[PDB]
């Protein structure tokens, strides 16, 4: 629940950067009918950027309190039922993937046959 | 007949590679217009979660 | 053209001939350093000999 | 179809025609050219003004009818038969048949043809033809042709054929090579020796 | 024309430099003779320093005269608006140029279909500029687009695009036949020339290079701009080996974002 | 008269520029002094065979200028060895070489390695000189 | 030059005079003051660095014997390579002003004798040091030592 929060904070960081770049691009695209439309789009983008900043602050505040163990200690140099349950999902997913393989190779053969037959109908 | 054979083996080798090793991903897309003598593919190797950075 | 020198390298599925590829690799990768060594010498800067640093690769 | 340059190589103050020809072919083979066949070019003149009828082995189904400054026809092989039908308005003007013979080399989209010119039984000149393939606009590629000619000839390099003189954006066609050949033939038949 | 603005700015800079040079000359001469340790260096240093200032003044006057030979012939609140507008477009223009290079995104995901008239009008909008380029569109088979682009008296390009995404390109010369016996476009054929095959390979690499993730119009615009440079072919030599011909081939490589000729062997 | 000698003794101290790059590449192993000196003394012997009475000294003078002109002292030590078994066989008199070595103006006390090596070499061949030469030395 | 010859003539005809500075000041201070106003308000470091930047195959240090804290220093070397056997220490002497010159190796012939392997090492050593160019460094010589030992070991087996 906390690693997901860290990943969400990271993702929001990339969205913040992307939104800043998009804001600068949109300001560049403005050349003096549709001007009010661009202005409303700019207002929407700025307000959602502010909401994104608020969400990032909330995530940081939540994750800051919850370090006892430092870095560079856990790097390995040269010198219980969860596993049981996980396996079934892996096997089931693998089986599903295998089934998709049969459908895919069949559809591609069908399209190859129709291409070959239709190419020379003239 | 030759071209059909060769195309089917190329497809089978790409797909066996895709199914046997998962350290880098490998992905193929076939074309859409095709002839009785030629064909084409695009093959693309990317990591599982970094498709935008390393391509 | 001319000819200036000749040296023979030491002698020491299976259709790839890996040794010739390895010789071309090292020769192309390493010949850039010779001109820079000669130029740092030519402008009178004290350097050390060109050498492998740390790990073997670079 | 591509841009073509036709010139005459002098006999080089000694020896015979065969020696100069074999020197040129040895240089061409040293550069990296390869044999791909042979060729022949002929010409005949007709009079009652002068008309010229020419054939080329490069275009095996064509006949070229030329004036000194007038138009130029590209007909099929039957045209000469029509001349045989006239026989009362245009004499054949005997003792004016001339031919060039030789072999053709190709070196990476270039065509080089070095030939000997014969007044029937007697040979008295050498002709050199260089043709580029992918370029159709006259003088657009004139630099590549000059560089290649300087590559295998050194001195005696020609320049700026007079047919190029129509400084427009016109497309070079196969009828201009025949004008160049006619001019070269006239020059050789004028100088003699 | 905007060259007059730069000429006037350079004249202002030149006159300011002239005034500063005169002031520097007179101040340096007023300072007087220094020590410079030994006597011999003391003698030479003053003369060397004095000559340079006068030489600079003469050079500045000469270049100013060269420019003189070169040169030739409620409202306030309105102007305050104008001088602001041009201050915005430039300000973002740099900011968009520095953020696109350093892209921080890692994946498009979180945690295609277009009308034919859209593609047709986009291709026409590409066609309106570059007068030498001429583009013809057709759809013999399905919704896939087949475009014939003629360049000068040199190039003929056949492009097959799948829903505005460029997919396949084959180029040929001018005199070569591009249509089939039936009269339709010939898709599967070869140019019968080594240089044209090499530039087909180059075009394939180029189309594999220009790949935007969510703007598809800029991709075809960049491809057309790159293809535009090939009109100058056979008239420009390589930037490394000087000569046109290497192994019998003219320069056939145009570098991306810096459109200059190059041989394939010269990279 | 000196170009051939310079070439021979330049091949003596020959340095291959491309070396110090690609070590352990050339299959051939460089010749040792046991091998290197015999060939060099034979070449210098055939040079000495064709020289005249009045031209004996000048070439030797030149060669000392060549020996001290190098910058690596150990190469100078094997050049000293070249001279040492040049004078031992009786081909060269061990009186001209001593005066040629000591009289050189390139040798001062500033060059420590040259000083030590040259004086040791002079000590080696001092036993075969007439007493007049010893007095001059 | 142009437009300023009179100033050059005046300066040259006035120079090396005891009252030149007084003349210049008295003739050029007042206008400048009025127009603008008031005026403005042991072991050398090279050896230590090269020892710090050598491969950890070597642990060269000061010689316990001989002199120290001078321009000429003496070093003793030991080789610790898992892939190579043990060899004589191969001590070196470094003269003063080490840059722009070359160090010398003190040969010890009796140490390398009485064994075909060691004298093979020694003759390869002589060959390589004759192959080394001028103005060389000590790291190059140490690497030459390592490579000569490796080549001799390869030739032996
Ligand atoms: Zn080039």
């Amino acid at each position: 629940n906390t690693a997901s929060l860290c990943r969400i904070g990271q993702e929001t960081v990339q969205d913040i950067v992307y939104r800043t770049m998009e804001i600068f691009q949109l300001l560049r695209n403005m050349q003096l009918g549709t001007y009010q439309d661009r202005l409303t789009k700019l207002q929407d983008n700025l307000r959602q950027l502010s909401v994104l900043f608020r969400k990032l602050r909330l995530v940081y505040d939540k994750c800051n309190e919850n370090d006892p163990i430092p870095v560079e200690q856990l790097i390995p140099y040269v010198e219980s039922e969860e596993r049981r349950e996980i396996a079934e999902v892996n096997k089931k997913l693998k089986q599903k993937n295998q089934q998709l393989k049969q459908i895919m190779d069949q559809l591609r053969n069908l399209i190859w046959d129709i291409n070959a037959m239709l190419a020379m109908r003239n | 007949a030759k071209h059909i054979f060769l195309r089917s083996r190329a497809a089978a080798t790409i797909d066996s590679l895709a199914s046997r090793i998962e350290d880098p991903q490998i992905q193929a897309h076939w074309s859409n217009i095709n002839d009785v003598y030629e064909s084409s593919v695009k093959v693309l190797i990317t990591s599982q979660g970094y498709e935008q950075i390393c391509k | 053209a001319m000819a200036l020198l000749l040296q023979q390298f030491k002698e020491n599925m299976c259709a790839f001939n890996k040794v010739l590829a390895h010789f071309v690799a090292m020769c192309d990768t390493n010949m850039p350093f010779v001109g820079l060594r000669l130029e740092l010498s030519n402008l009178e800067i004290p350097h050390q000999g060109v050498q492998v640093e740390g790990d073997g690769f670079s | 179809m591509g841009v073509t340059c036709v010139s005459q190589m002098p006999v080089a103050e000694g020896k015979s025609v065969q020696q100069t020809v074999e020197l040129l072919t040895r240089k061409l083979e040293m550069l990296g050219a390869e044999k791909q066949g042979t060729f022949c070019v002929d010409c005949e003149t007709y009079h009652t003004k002068l008309m010229y009828v020419m054939h080329n082995s490069e275009y095996p189904l064509s006949c070229f009818a030329l004036f000194e400054n007038g138009p130029c026809l590209i007909a099929d092989t039957n045209f000469d038969v029509l001349m045989v039908k006239l026989k009362g308005f245009f004499q054949s003007a005997k003792a004016s048949k001339i031919e060039t013979r030789g072999t053709r080399y190709q070196y990476c989209d270039f065509l080089v043809k070095v030939g000997t010119v014969t007044m029937g039984p007697s040979a008295r000149g050498i002709s050199v033809e260089v043709e580029y393939g992918p370029c159709v606009v006259a003088s657009d590629c004139w630099s590549l042709l000059l560089e290649f000619l300087q590559s295998f000839l050194g001195s005696h390099t020609p320049g700026a054929p007079a047919v190029f003189g129509n400084r427009h954006d016109a497309v070079y066609g196969p009828a201009d090579t025949m004008v160049q050949y006619m001019e070269l033939f006239n020059k050789i038949r004028k100088q003699q020796q | 024309v905007s060259v007059n603005l730069e000429a006037f700015s350079q004249a202002i800079s030149a006159i300011q430099a002239l005034r500063s040079s005169v002031s520097r000359v007179f101040d340096c001469l007023k300072d007087g003779m220094r020590n410079k340790e030994t006597l011999e260096g003391r003698e030479k240093a003053f003369i060397a320093h004095f000559q340079d200032n006068l030489h600079s003044v003469n050079r500045d006057l000469n270049e100013l005269e060269r420019l003189s030979n070169l040169v030739g012939k409620l409202y306030s609140q309105l102007l305050q608006a104008y001088k602001w507008s041009n201050k915005l477009q430039y300000h973002a223009g740099l900011a968009s140029g520095l953020l696109n290079q350093q892209s921080l995104k890692r994946s498009a995901n979180q945690m295609l279909v277009l009308p034919p008239q859209y593609v047709d009008d986009v291709i026409s909008r590409i066609d309106r500029m570059f007068p030498e380029m001429s583009i013809h569109l057709s759809r013999p088979n399905g919704t896939s687009a087949m475009l014939l682009v003629t360049l000068g008296k040199v190039l003929k390009v056949i492009v097959v695009m799948r829903s505005l995404f460029i997919d396949r390109t084959i180029v040929k010369g001018y005199n070569e036949n591009v249509y089939t016996e039936d009269g339709k476009l010939d898709i599967w054929s070869k140019s019968n020339y080594q240089v044209f095959q090499k530039v087909t390979d180059h075009a394939t690499t180029a189309l594999l290079h220009y790949q935007l993730p969510q703007m598809p119009d800029v991709v075809v615009r960049s491809f057309m701009t790159w293809l535009r440079s090939y009109i100058k072919l056979f008239q420009a030599p390589c930037q490394r080996c000087g000569k046109f011909l290497q192994d019998g081939l003219p320069p056939t490589w145009r570098d991306f974002r810096t459109l200059e000729a190059f041989h394939d062997t010269c990279r | 008269m000196e170009t051939q000698l310079q070439s021979i003794f330049e091949e003596v101290v020959k340095t291959e520029v491309i070396e110090e790059a690609f070590p352990g590449m050339f299959m051939d192993t460089p010749e040792d002094e046991k091998t290197k000196l015999i060939s060099c003394l034979g070449a210098f012997r055939q040079f000495w065979g064709g020289l005249s009475q009045e031209s004996h000294e000048q070439c030797i003078q030149w060669i000392v200028k060549f020996i001290h002109g190098q910058h690596s002292p150990k190469r100078i030590s094997f050049l000293y060895d070249c001279l040492a078994m040049a004078v031992e066989t009786g081909l060269l008199p061990p009186r001209l070489v001593c005066e040629s070595l000591i009289n050189s103006d390139t040798l001062e006390w500033e060059r420590t390695q040259l000083w030590a090596l040259t004086f040791k070499l002079v000590r080696k061949i001092i036993g075969g000189v007439d007493y007049k030469g010893v007095r001059d030395l | 030059q142009y437009l300023c010859q009179p100033l050059l003539d005046a300066v040259l005809a006035n120079i090396r005079s005891p009252v030149f500075n007084h003349s210049l000041y008295r003739t050029f201070v007042p206008a400048m003051t009025a127009i603008h106003g008031p005026p403005i308000t042991s072991i050398p470091s090279v050896l230590q660095g090269e020892v710090a930047r050598l491969d950890p195959k070597f642990l060269v240090n000061l010689d316990p014997s001989h002199c120290s804290n001078n321009g000429t220093v003496h070093l003793i070397c030991k080789l610790d390579d898992k892939d190579l056997p043990s060899v004589p220490p191969l001590e070196l002497s470094v003269p003063a002003d080490y840059p722009a010159q070359s160090p010398l190796w003190i040969d010890r012939q009796w140490q390398y004798d009485a064994n075909p392997f060691l004298q093979s090492v020694h003759r390869c050593m002589t060959s390589r040091l004759l192959q080394l160019p001028d103005k060389h460094s000590v790291t190059a010589l140490l690497n030459t030592w390592a490579q000569s030992v490796h080549q001799a070991c390869l030739s032996a087996a």
